[PDB]
């Protein structure tokens, strides 16, 4: 619900899939790939 | 703008528009 913001002081709330796409972001890939694919990485991650 | 679910309308301010014309 809040990522990695509760453990350096209050939980913030912020939508999951606008959280995988930071995390897309840290690893140096551009946030539209996951929000033009949202459906794809979600189903293909179910599976994994 | 019809793939991504969620976007929202609004207006996007160019600033080179206006005092370019
Ligand atoms: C965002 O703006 C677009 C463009 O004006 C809207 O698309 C229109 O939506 C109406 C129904 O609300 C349709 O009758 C039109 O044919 C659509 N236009 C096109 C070019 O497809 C869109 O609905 C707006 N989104 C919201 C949430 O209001
Ligand atoms: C958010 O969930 C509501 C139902 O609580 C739904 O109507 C809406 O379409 C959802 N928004 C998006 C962007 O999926």
């Amino acid at each position: 619900t809040s990522g990695w913001t509760f453990g350096a002081g209050p939980a913030l709330q912020i939508p999951f899939p606008m959280q995988m796409a930071y995390r897309f972001n840290g690893i140096g890939v551009t946030q539209n790939v996951l929000y033009e694919n949202q459906k794809l990485i979600a189903n293909q991650f179910n599976s994994a | 703008c019809d793939v991504v679910i969620g976007i929202v309308n609004n207006t996007v301010y160019d600033p080179l528009q206006p005092e370019l014309d």
